[PDB]
RNA sequence: UAUAUAUAUAUAUAUAUAUAUAUAUAUAUAUAUAUAUA
RNA sequence: UAUAUAUAUAUAUAUAUAUAUAUAUAUAUAUAUAUAUA
């Protein structure tokens, strides 16, 4: 491969290491990283010359047809709009224009350019129209290019490097070498052809270059001109090329994707063109697979347990597939082909359909094909001008087909109107439901509990926030002089900052401020319009409390919130799998825009009236959250009007209804556009975070229930449909979360419902939603779409396109981040490639290349010095990336499921133990006195020679700079503290409780001499945590950066030869692997697409353990003792301390002090303390006391039973008696089991039984040291 | 899958074709002119008539 | 100008029959390579 | 060189599937003509 010869020497070495030829070393690790940072990026394109492509792809010159930008922008009413070219009002995206004329030249790199300083000045100072339009166009065009985790060229360099040389085979019988090869990929050939336009003297000038402040462009010569779309096309091509290789797809499918992108790029508005024909691929493949005759195969047999509210499922065998079970819904070929005819891409459909017809039976190949084809959709984070986005989304109002007549209301109650009893229909149903819930909320001593009140107030504060300026204005307007703490370096717009200002003020004085402006933000998306973030101010968030509370009660006490408890997201996995099984018919539904359709004229007025009436049952004089009862005029009786008191809850409703009727008033201040901030109101619900899911899920459930039980039976025609539609209820037939929803039909007896009845049913539902202005957007394709998860016949399909390898969202014109953060990006990037099942061997190779580039970085003072550093590669091992090849071992023996942290280290060393010991003896002189785990052979020196300690400690170092304090600012720190504590401790009982607990605790901890300095979670530190978070949200000063680099280097250079005490002790255990465990399911049945004999290790791991989490006796430790806690503190810290105390045998008052330290009253403290026992605790619950946790990668596997009865901590016939844990086994055995299973999961291949065989020291010695360490911390 | 699909659904038609109906003539023997009669136009006129 | 019905022509889709091409499976013959025996 | 076994390729025959062409039937769309209604 001449390309391998083209690489420079260090990169050739790195490629050899990645191929598994040689063990990786820090030396070559640096040489590769360094040289990448010094050579120009264009050379990566230069590498493409040495690929003899043989693919049938032609790049039409139609691409280079820049449409003039001047006609794509205009300003009216002093705002820069997009003025769409086509008559479609949605063409509001970046056009296809030549950016060239707007460029100057840089002094550093003369070839590339940036915006004219003249243009931006005139747009800023003169507000000149054309200047502003040019600026806006330049800003957004640059931003669209910036939507990548790093420069795409670097990723392309990674792909070439790994693909430059075939990987060496391992000894495994399932290690199939790659079937795909270069010179056959249409993507790379396409990149070659298109890039031929950008060379002048064989130099291959990149069309653009991304920088921290955005992206720069190259000035074209007089002959040529660069269209911004080309850059986007390159990114899509590179992303597709990487994905195709990792997914190992046929070149034909990649060919179709290339043609797909080219056609989109040829026309104007590359983004808009792609967006229009988005769903073509899933419709062609996923929605229509088995609509033929030769159907068959094996399918999972999943059963839903009787208490369906618990969402518990059981795998109970397999089911043979046959024609009677084949999908009933019509295919999707006709509409898709009709759409494709518009863009004359019918060939793509013909190719896809013909290829699809080669999979008549459901098996691994079929789903693998589906996974690959669905991976063809564009992975670009689309971005448009926020001004257009806000103008296009919130300009919608629902259309009600039968409005509530005005005569249907009673007389006013000051603001609200009650609903007349004579009114029926869905509105009546909605009214009663909310009213009933309001009644239940009304009398509930759960509130007025001071602890619960603390939870609600604390829930309102986060590091982020907004609308602070509106807050300061509104209160200053009403004569309220708020405090300030600027010297305490914390952002004013933080929700924390405004909360501190409010602490002292009597609440009712603030009531006028709730009718104030709210700022807004935008977050871009991959396959849809960008999302919206609308953070209310703290006061508004407080007022809306009743709305949330009632919604919560509706959810938690009707359909159990339809999984909106979100305890572990994986509970939806078995649900959709069950929903997609052949015996069941499922329908996917979701509100078209629930945020935009909920409104006051129809919905909120009804809810407000119901809540206000529902609160009538209760003491009319009972203040709630500092809101006192007031007098309101009642005008229900025209003959006898009067005024009566109303409780604080009702007063809240009175104002809340007023606000909703007035409509939200937003203020847009987009930065990408130029000087165009303004404010306009809308009825669109905020819906900026999970706090909105409760309301929409409640209304979603309510309307669905009424439709099923009342509207549909009264209106449908088919008698058979009526027969099956009856005996159906939401609690066992429907789930939802926000707009999203799933509806599944009762099992038709050995049969399926007529599509005719389905059409009748679906039609009526659409009309039902049309009544009150909900577009239901339903579909029926015998698949499962819920929370962006896809299941087909009980097999999960990872939609990889939603996690593009290169793409990353950036919501601001500047990246605003520092170099070390890139490491965390790499770690998160790699995990997705594990969550989604890719070719695990090749994905690992690519990951290391990414890591190598990220391993190095530098910084420069605003005026002064530069700084630099880089990590030894062992860091990434500690961070959770398996090594490819260790010295003395064979490559590719470590599975991706290897746990991060100490566990991964221990497992690696445990396997590597014997070779290290023997090799150290030959190579080095013995150490001077005996070692606990090692002999005299002195492996630690060898590890230092490998730089293991350097990497091990380097990964421990922090990666974000720290802000500095000040003393007059500390007066503000105290002022900030005092007020935060004041806001937290509204009453006095909590303060007395915490103070008593803290005083007793330190007294006990010192006098009993457990230890001193134990940072125990307590409420007094919660404000401190808030303050630190608030100060951290600020951009750090350069001095902090310099401290980081210096500290990091010193930590790297310091010669240390010891791990943490825990890892040192963990090495004392010897673990061995026996035979394979009995299988969970039939290996024939596919469960996750791509986890097949080709991708062996995933296929092994899933097959052995089974995917369905089925903790019938374990419950994965979710039964934490402290169900109710305040924000800021960590439950996982609290229970760990409690168990640690219990193991240490502390006296009960120690528990009492600790519990009282977090607000628990003495009585409940005793009650809680009594529950603490080593028996009822779960394996993971107790094992976490020493930070032994379950890796996130395991959350999709049924590891419970294995850990329970497959990891033998003491097998009688194998273990040495020295390792017998004896009585301490009650808390020793879980630790050993966790270590054992971690090692077993580390190695590749099938899961084997794990057995402790020996502890070098006695088990007693191990337990004693552990108790010491537990007492120390 | 063929056998399983066959054994599970009996609505595969393939029933014997019982109903066949005739509206013509219930006969199976045809009277046939084997040797045509000669046409006479000069001598023996009138001995045959068509 | 629109709607409905009938007839004719063209295009697309589905089914049946015939011909051609490609792929897969089975059987027979020939050639090449590898292994074993003489 | 002969025999046996395995693999690959070619040729022939049979069967299945896909694609293209021709013929017949059905459905949809477009155009033209006739009739009826507005």
């Amino acid at each position: 491969e001449e390309l391998f010869n083209a690489l420079p020497q260090p990169l050739q070495q790195l490629s050899l290491a990645l191929a598994g030829e040689i063990p990786l070393t820090d030396h070559i690790f640096e040489q590769a990283a360094s040289t990448w940072h010094v050579q120009p990026r264009s050379l990566t394109y230069k590498l493409l010359d040495h690929i003899p492509f043989s693919t049938p792809v032609v790049v039409p010159p139609s691409i280079y047809h820049s449409l003039d930008w001047s006609k794509c922008f205009a300003v009216n009413q002093d705002r820069v709009e997009r003025v769409p070219t086509i008559d479609d009002p949605d063409d509001v995206y970046v056009p296809n224009s030549d950016i060239g004329p707007l460029l100057t030249s840089l002094h550093t790199i003369p070839d590339y350019g940036f915006l004219h300083p003249a243009i931006e000045n005139d747009a800023t100072t003169l507000r000149a129209e054309r200047a502003r339009c040019a600026s806006t166009f330049y800003k957004i065009a640059s931003s669209q290019a910036r939507q990548v985790k790093l420069d795409p060229i670097r990723m392309l360099g990674f792909l070439l490097l790994v693909q430059a040389r075939p990987r060496v085979p391992s000894g495994l019988v399932t290690d199939q070498p790659t079937r795909r090869d270069p010179t056959q990929s249409p993507a790379l050939h396409a990149i070659w052809q298109v890039m031929q336009y950008y060379k002048v003297a064989g130099v291959y000038y990149a069309p653009a270059l991304v920088v921290p402040s955005g992206a720069i462009w190259w000035i074209p010569p007089p002959g040529k001109r660069n269209v911004v779309s080309v850059q986007y096309l390159l990114t899509d091509l590179i992303n597709l090329a990487i994905l195709a290789h990792m997914t190992d797809m046929s070149p034909t499918l990649e060919l179709t994707g290339v043609l797909m992108y080219l056609r989109a790029a040829s026309s104007h508005s590359h983004a808009y063109t792609l967006l229009q024909m988005k769903s073509v691929f899933p419709a062609l493949s996923l929605r229509s697979m088995y609509r033929n005759k030769g159907f068959g195969g094996k399918a999972p047999a999943i059963e839903w347990t009787e208490p369906r509210s618990k969402y518990k499922f059981r795998w109970t065998g397999v089911t043979q597939l046959h024609d009677g079970l084949r999908p009933r819904s019509p295919s999707m070929d006709v509409p898709t082909l009709e759409v494709l005819t518009k863009y004359e891409l019918v060939d793509i459909g013909h190719i896809i359909i013909r290829e699809r017809n080669a999979h008549p039976r459901h098996n691994h190949d079929s789903v693998r094909f589906v996974r690959d084809v669905m991976a063809l959709t564009s992975g670009m984070y689309l971005v448009r001008q926020p001004t257009m986005s806000v103008l296009r989304e919130y300009s919608q109002v629902p259309d009600i087909k039968d409005p509530i007549p005005p005569s249907a209301w009673t007389g006013p109650i000051g603001n609200v109107r009650y609903l007349l009893p004579s009114v029926q229909g869905p509105a009546r149903h909605l009214y009663d439901t909310w009213r009933a819930a309001a009644r239940q909320i009304a009398q509930d001593p759960q509130w007025h509990d001071p602890l619960n009140q603390a939870i609600m107030r604390a829930q309102y504060v986060t590091a982020r926030g907004g609308s602070s300026a509106s807050l300061k204005f509104a209160l200053k307007v009403t004569g309220i002089v708020l405090p300030e703490y600027d010297d305490s370096k914390v952002k004013k717009s933080s929700k924390i900052y405004q909360a501190a200002q409010i602490a002292r003020i009597a609440f009712m004085l603030l009531i006028a401020a709730i009718h104030a402006e709210v700022t807004m933000g935008i977050r871009n998306q991959v396959q849809r319009r960008a999302r919206s973030i609308m953070p209310l101010n703290v006061i508004q968030q407080a007022i809306s409390a009743p709305h949330t509370l009632v919604a919560n009660y509706i959810n938690k006490h009707m359909n159990l919130s339809t999984t909106s408890g979100s305890v572990v997201t994986d509970k939806v996995i078995p649900l959709i799998l069950y929903a997609s099984t052949p015996p069941n018919t499922v329908v996917n539904v979701d509100i078209k825009a629930c945020d935009a359709s909920i409104t006051y004229n129809y919905f909120l007025s009804v809810i407000c009236g119901a809540m206000h009436e529902g609160f009538e049952v209760g003491n009319a004089d009972a203040a709630f959250m500092g809101v006192p009862s007031t007098i309101v005029s009642d005008r229900r009786s025209s003959v006898a009007p009067y005024s009566r008191p109303i409780s604080g809850l009702q007063t809240m409703v009175q104002h809340l209804a007023d606000l909703y009727a007035a409509g939200f008033r937003y203020s847009v201040s987009d930065a990408f556009s130029s000087g165009n901030k303004f404010s306009f109101p809308t009825s669109t619900f905020p819906s900026g975070s999970t706090a909105t899911s409760t309301e929409h899920t409640a209304n979603n459930s309510t309307m669905m229930e009424y439709f099923l039980n009342v509207h549909a039976p009264s209106h449908v025609k088919s008698a058979s449909l009526k027969r099956i539609l009856t005996d159906m209820t939401i609690q066992r037939n429907y789930v939802c979360q926000g707009d999203d929803g799933i509806l599944l039909l009762p099992h038709e007896a050995a049969s399926k419902i007529s599509a005719d009845d389905m059409n009748e049913l679906l039609t009526c539902l659409r009309d039902y939603g049309q009544l009150f202005g909900w577009n239901y957007d339903i579909d029926w394709s015998d698949t499962a779409e819920y929370l962006k998860l896809y299941a087909l016949m009980g097999c999960r399909i990872p939609n990889t396109s939603r996690h593009p390898p290169v793409g990353k969202e950036y919501a601001a014109p500047q990246t605003d981040e520092i170099w070390p953060s890139l490491i965390d990006i790499v770690i998160g990037h790699h995990l997705n490639g594990v969550t989604d099942v890719l070719n695990w061997r090749e994905w690992l190779r690519f990951s290391w290349a990414f890591a190598c580039y990220s391993s190095r970085g530098g910084y420069t003072n605003p005026k002064g010095q530069s700084f630099s550093a880089q990590y030894p590669w062992w860091t990434f091992v500690y961070l959770g990336i398996p090594p490819i090849l260790l010295p003395g071992q064979t490559p590719f023996i470590h599975s991706c499921y290897m746990p991060p942290g100490d566990q991964g280290m221990f497992s690696i060393l445990n396997g590597w133990r014997d070779w290290l010991i023997s090799h150290a003896s030959t190579t080095l002189p013995p150490l001077r006195h005996n070692h606990p785990v090692w002999g005299l052979s002195d492996v630690p020196s060898l590890l230092s020679q490998f730089g293991v300690y350097a990497g091990y400690h380097a990964a421990q170092h922090y990666r974000r700079p720290k802000p500095a304090p000040e003393t007059a600012s500390s007066d503000s720190i105290n002022q900030i503290t005092s007020d935060l504590t004041e806001y937290l401790f509204y009453d006095s009982a909590l303060k007395a409780r915490v103070m008593k607990g803290r005083y007793n605790w330190e007294r006990l901890s010192s006098s009993l001499s457990l230890n001193v300095g134990s940072r125990v979670p307590s409420l007094f530190d919660v404000p401190g945590k808030w303050v630190a978070a608030g100060r951290d949200a600020e951009k750090p000063p350069p001095s902090s950066v310099e401290d980081m680099f210096t500290s990091l280097n010193r930590c790297i250079r310091r010669p240390t030869h010891s791990f943490s005490r825990l890892l040192e002790l963990y090495l004392r255990v010897h673990v061995t692997l026996g035979e394979s465990i009995p299988l969970a399911i039939d290996p024939d049945v596919p469960q996750v697409a791509g986890a097949d004999p080709a991708n062996d290790d995933h296929w092994f791991k899933y097959t052995c353990l089974g995917d369905i989490p089925s903790a019938t006796r374990n419950y994965f430790g979710e039964s934490l003792f402290v169900g109710r806690v305040v924000s800021g503190l960590d439950v996982e810290a609290v229970d760990a301390t409690l168990l640690r105390l219990k193991i240490l045998g502390a006296p009960p008052e120690a528990f009492i002090a600790v519990l009282n330290g977090i607000g628990m009253s003495d009585s409940e403290a005793h009650q809680i303390a009594g529950r603490i026992s080593l028996a009822n605790a779960q394996l993971v619950q107790i094992a976490r006391v020493v930070h032994l946790s379950i890796p996130s990668s395991w959350m999709t596997l049924n590891t419970g039973p294995y850990i329970h009865h497959h990891a033998y901590d003491f097998k009688p016939g194998i273990t040495q008696p020295s390792a017998k844990s004896r009585d301490k086994s009650i808390w020793m055995s879980p630790i050993l089991k966790l270590l054992c299973t971690s090692y077993a999961m580390t190695v590749a291949g099938p899961v084997r039984t794990s057995i402790v065989t020996e502890i070098d020291g006695s088990a007693a010695a191990l337990s004693g040291n552990l108790r010491v360490w537990m007492r120390d911390v | 899958s063929k056998h399983l699909s066959a054994y599970l659904d009996s609505a595969v038609a393939n029933g014997p074709e019982l109903i066949v109906e005739d509206t013509g003539l219930c006969t199976s023997f045809m009277l046939l002119d084997n040797i045509p009669s000669a046409h006479l136009t000069k001598e023996l006129i009138g001995f045959t008539w068509f």
